[PDB]
């Protein structure tokens, strides 16, 4: 399946476009949400954002649904990226 | 508004509208007539002509070389275009393999008496080449010379970020544009995803049969005329597309459409062609003529444009029915 | 030795071939079980998973069969990771 | 059942059967046979042509340039391979260094009086260069427009693999193929160790010697016959392998193999053919001929391919009891 | 907007170059403080030092002046970080 | 001090003046006192010639070329560069599209007699162009033999960067030189600018009308003169310029550094130029002349540069008033 | 300074030649010793060994000679690791 | 032992010994001596043959060409070498620029009458010119098939490692050897930082001046001979070396090596020669005559390396005294 790389802050995630789209609101699983970080040079999606918090936010995707918050990661500094990233708890 | 305008995000420059040789160039009209209306289309200010391997088994190639080296016009004030995919009867003659389209578009420079094109087009989709292949050979024949630019034509939108995709990934080059059918009857590929790919990856929508193939213009009415593309011979196809259920459906909605014209002062074909650039995302309409009376009625749709009001178009898709949902 | 390259959700790991056919029946061990997530076009093998996890299942096949639970990887995650790569502890 | 069919997951469509030029071309038989045979070939549909530098010190390729350029068949319609590695007795004239790679394919196409030929195959590995070197050098032929693809021939799994490796390390060019020997009697390679090689990174499998120099024929059932390969000077290698203990056993399995020949009414040779085109595994087979009713009983070997059902497949492996373990 | 990459001994972040412009005294928001770092041959700043530490010096930048230390990092191998970056706290 | 120097970071050496065509050269002089002029500057030393597609509309470019050819000097100890943009009224024979900058180039070549310039220049920005494209066409002219080396012109240092990096992004060419206006009156971008490129990415500062036309020669001092550059036609807006209110005190500048001239024994001219090589940062100053001896009176120049002592330039920055801040 | 490029399982570490130097008997800064570990077609030395190490031991150099047990690392992994590079304590 | 050997890692096979062109080629001796010196190499098995655009102001590379083209052997059996860096008076016809290595070796090719040499050498570092613009030509000239693989001559190792490390860094081509002095009484770079390399990025050494340019040959133990190299025009820096104080320290230890020679049954050349090829360290040895008793005599070389036992080599050290500390 097509895959899609998210560089954030040099590190790059890579991850199926199915996965992402298995939450459609978010701001990554929609089209028009994550267009504006896109990067046609290096055909990734960029953003100038915390490193250590977006492993959670992959494994959101990945594990369906679970909201885990890194052991090293402050609990206000993660609850921003939930924000940004717009990420639903509610199940 | 602009007449010329950039082929997608890329640097190469074209006129809105273009002149396209398939069914005509060596086939339907003469050398003779081909000369007259290109230098008709090149003197109104046109600079893209397109063509292809298989028009007319190659012939359709020949007499553009020939009408470009006889009138003398300067290269540079050209964007020639051609597409490759049909080249011949044996297996290794069609495709998008690096043999093909090495060979394949050797063969059109030989015939156009050229020795590059601007832009080469895959003349569609090939299910036996691997995408990889195909990239590395159009970034070949480039890098050779042979073409300034290429493109695809009949693509989805998955197989053209494909070849973006595998571009980057191996640092090739990626198409500029995408050949599209666009008139009033085949909307929701330019329409609804040509444009997320423009600025997503910059990729181009050129346009063609702006007329359905003469459609459009109004003259099946009564059914099909003396002479005309559907009265050819090798076009039953399109004979049966006109004289179908939905082929007369359509021209029931283009008795509509010709009162919005007659209203606004234009001719039909005038008002299918404006119609089709009347949105950016288009970079050119590739037209398409047997006489000249035709081509400068065509070129009149220019001056069309400006009327094409917000309610003009909305009367437009209420008689269509068939505005594409995004 | 022939070495290979194994992508993690963007993280790449690589090491011997022989260090990962040291326990044939594992996935990364077996051949046939390994194929399905073989790249051509980059030379690697992909996996759309958790990133944190993968440092101690390369470990396992590095350390001749040791299992250590990641400090930062919470316990049934890890549990899942070894079931998924089929690691197993009995010696 | 797919007389055409990709060379690998390349884009390349050769036919299932091929024709080569050892011993034959510009040697064996005369340059009229050869012209002779080489029409047969492609009037029924073969498209591919195997060569090799080394073949009668050249002479091979000269005979071969000259009917194709005799016959004027369209350059497009071909699929010309050559193999480098023996070229001279020089000291640099052998091997897969840059230098030769580059020295030998131009001089096999001037002899071939062709521009390019569409796959090069290294004919066997070189322990005395490195692979990136070998890897940059097919690379760099392809991309001065001297070769469409290159190939392995004789490498071991492992080798392939390598050069796959190193042609993704430094983005060159990945081979698209293996010419690799196949008959009853050479099974494991082509077999065992080429389909994961397929499926991995799409590496065709061209094959060689079908009738293992002609041993599957069955002609040397009773002895050497006048003027037969084995008879021929320089060749008493094969006549040693015929008349040896293994050779003897090999013609009383095909005795057993001629009685389920008749048993499906084609000859022992069309049945050894059609063996080794049973399994997808195989793009193309290429023949040897030094007759013309040798090539088209060899090519008659197409029409027995359906009856080679599972029993009779499972029979043959029985007599012969080589079938390989995956 | 401009990005600007900084590789950490061979860890690279990348950001916009107006993210490090917010603090123009520090030694990565001053062009002639670290315009001695600069690699031309791979446009990109390479500094021989501590990786686990970087992760808080960007932050810094991103989050607009939040200076966390980062929990796997020691207090006074941290302390000599913000030194040679020359960040401050006070605002 | 050092008459030949590097262009920025680059192994091309160029001589510390050099000199151009524009105006002069197919236009205001005659070829034989074009042949004349360039001729005495090679003899002195000088090996940078420059020019451009534009102008005289490509004649200044066929005068230089036979010069060349007629005086017979080695290729190899020439360095002439040229610049493309704007080279025709067609849509497609302006910019820096991968189009223009391939048949821009080659036309050039042509007319010149060249087989390739040592270094090609962008005229100007393309607004109109991608970046990538642009670079990946400087690259592909270079990588063709057509030209050795690529730089840009009236570039900001945004841009030059941009290029920069693309280049490093997909391992192509980086530009390594900026042509920059740079005289009395003109002094930013070549002082504060371009010296933070030059130490971080190696681009060099090649500088243009020293002289800013001739205005800094002082023979406007009265009015325009008979056969001055701002007498010629077409150049109305040089005459604008110089009899403005701001032209006017640009007069009343030069009649004080007139004094400071004479202080050391020099002319107008001679400080002026001589003034513009006091800093490291400019690679090479290029000359205009429509005289022999306004030629070898700038030339001259050379000998100044040792007396612009630090009290002589603080003397001539209180005049000028416009020292830039860095 | 001329820099050297060490893969430790796929993650790169880049640092200056003279900050191995610093420790001539130590594994990676005898080029003796490091010598068996080089890649000619990348230009790096490549270790199938433990990742979370390695950043203690490149700090080793960095730091002048101080040795840290990074805390994810268990004290039996990383005193193996200081026994293969070979470095000392003493000072 | 082994007479042709792979040059460094490379897959280029050279001979263990090769004749090169400095001093006598197009100067101290005739077309005639050339001609018969090159034939005598060749037919006794040498392939490598050494020249400069430098040696003879390009005379060298002229008569060499000549030689080959009158003599008619294969190209792919000759493996040719020419060295760039000194090409001519003007600024830019020396050094390591891309503008230079181009024209330069597009020059050599010329005067050589060669479409390509097997190996194009930097005849020395260029502290003016970028290693990234030095690897990008070198890489360029192969790619365009204007020599087969390229070397350094006199650079250090860490400028050897920094072409390396920039060819990996930009996917280029790295040099496969380093051309070195060495003899008796040069020996530190071959011996102890040369092997260093080799193992570990492959690049071979190719040594010259094995006999010091004679030196080492014992005829000038009284003096310097008439007609002696020493006793050429433009060569009185070998004269002074010979003379010199140091010069007349290496004649008394020559005097030894001279003993020992006799007891071997060989004369003190083809000791200092077969000296050379003791250790597999070295690829091939470039050769220098005059005379064709001379080039046979130093061939001869080849039979005296079996005697050079441990104990032999250890008695040339303690006589010498300079053996290197790695
Ligand atoms: N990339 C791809 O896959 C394809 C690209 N194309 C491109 O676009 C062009 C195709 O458009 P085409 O399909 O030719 O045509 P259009 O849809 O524009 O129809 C033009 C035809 O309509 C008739 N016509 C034109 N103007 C008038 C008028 N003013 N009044 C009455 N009848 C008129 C003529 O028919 P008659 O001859 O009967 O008088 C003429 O040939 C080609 O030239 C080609 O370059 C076409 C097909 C596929
Ligand atoms: N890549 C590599 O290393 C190699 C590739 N090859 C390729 O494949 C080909 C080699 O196959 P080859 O080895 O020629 O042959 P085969 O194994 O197919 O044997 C063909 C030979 O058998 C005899 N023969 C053929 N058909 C019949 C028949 N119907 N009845 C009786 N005898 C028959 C002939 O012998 P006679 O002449 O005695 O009549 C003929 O030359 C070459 O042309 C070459 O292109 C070959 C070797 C190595
Ligand atoms: N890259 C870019 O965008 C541009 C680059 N350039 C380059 O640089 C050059 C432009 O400098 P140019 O602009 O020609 O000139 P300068 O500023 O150096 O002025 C030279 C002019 O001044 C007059 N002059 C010269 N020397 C003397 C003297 N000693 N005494 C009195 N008058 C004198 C002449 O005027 P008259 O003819 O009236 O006697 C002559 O044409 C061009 O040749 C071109 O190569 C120029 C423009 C743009
Ligand atoms: N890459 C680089 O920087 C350099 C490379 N080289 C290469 O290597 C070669 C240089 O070696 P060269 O320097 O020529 O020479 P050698 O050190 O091998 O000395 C050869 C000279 O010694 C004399 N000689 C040779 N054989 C005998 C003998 N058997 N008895 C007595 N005298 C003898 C001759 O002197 P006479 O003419 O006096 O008889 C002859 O020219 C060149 O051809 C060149 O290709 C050379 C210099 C620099």
């Amino acid at each position: 399946c097509e895959r899609v790389v998210i560089n954030i802050s040099g590190l790059r995630f890579e991850t199926q476009l199915k996965t992402l789209a298995q939450f459609p609101n978010t701001l990554l699983g929609n089209p028009k949400k994550r267009m504006r970080y896109f990067d046609p040079l290096r055909n990734e999606y960029f953003f100038d954002r915390n490193r250590p918090s977006f492993d959670a936010i992959l494994y959101y995707y990945q594990s369906g649904g679970r909201l885990r918050r890194p052991v090293n990661v402050p609990l206000d500094m993660f609850s921003e990226e939930i924000k940004f990233y717009e990420l639903g708890e509610e199940a | 508004l602009q007449f010329y305008r950039n082929l997608g995000k890329s640097g190469l420059r074209v006129s809105c509208l273009g002149l396209g040789t398939w069914v005509t160039f060596g086939g339907q009209i003469t050398d003779e007539m081909a000369e007259h209306l290109m230098t008709l289309a090149y003197d109104n200010g046109i600079n893209l002509f397109d063509t292809a391997e298989v028009y007319a088994a190659g012939k359709a190639e020949v007499v553009l070389g020939n009408i470009i080296k006889k009138k003398g016009w300067r290269r540079s004030s050209l964007v020639i275009t051609t597409k490759i995919f049909w080249g011949g009867k044996a297996e290794t003659e069609r495709g998008l393999s690096r043999k093909h389209i090495i060979e394949g578009l050797k063969a059109s420079l030989e015939r156009l008496q050229l020795e590059y094109v601007d832009v080469v087009f895959a003349n569609r989709p090939d299910p036996n080449t691997p995408m990889e292949e195909t990239v590395r050979a159009m970034t070949h024949v480039i890098n050779q010379g042979m073409a300034m630019y290429w493109g695809t034509s009949r693509w989805s939108s998955m197989e053209i970020m494909e070849a973006y995709s595998v571009a980057r990934q191996f640092n090739l080059i990626p198409p500029i544009c995408e050949q599209a059918e666009y008139h009033m009857f085949q909307r929701e590929k330019v329409e609804v995803q040509l444009p997320e790919l423009f600025h997503k990856i910059g990729v181009g929508a050129m346009t063609w049969s702006p007329l359905a193939c003469g459609i459009v213009s109004g003259k099946y009415d009564s059914g099909i005329p003396p002479y005309s593309r559907a009265s050819l011979k090798g076009y039953q196809w399109l004979k049966d597309k006109i004289l179908s259920e939905e082929g007369r459906r359509q021209q029931a909605k283009l008795k509509e459409l010709q009162a919005i014209a007659e209203r606004l002062g234009c001719t039909l074909p005038q008002l299918a062609i404006a119609w089709c650039l009347r949105n950016e995302g288009v970079s050119s309409v590739l037209l398409g003529a047997s006489n000249a009376e035709q081509l400068m009625e065509n070129i009149g749709a220019i001056q069309v444009l400006p009327k094409l009001s917000s309610s003009i178009v909305h009367e437009i898709d209420s008689i269509l029915g068939n505005k594409p949902y995004s």
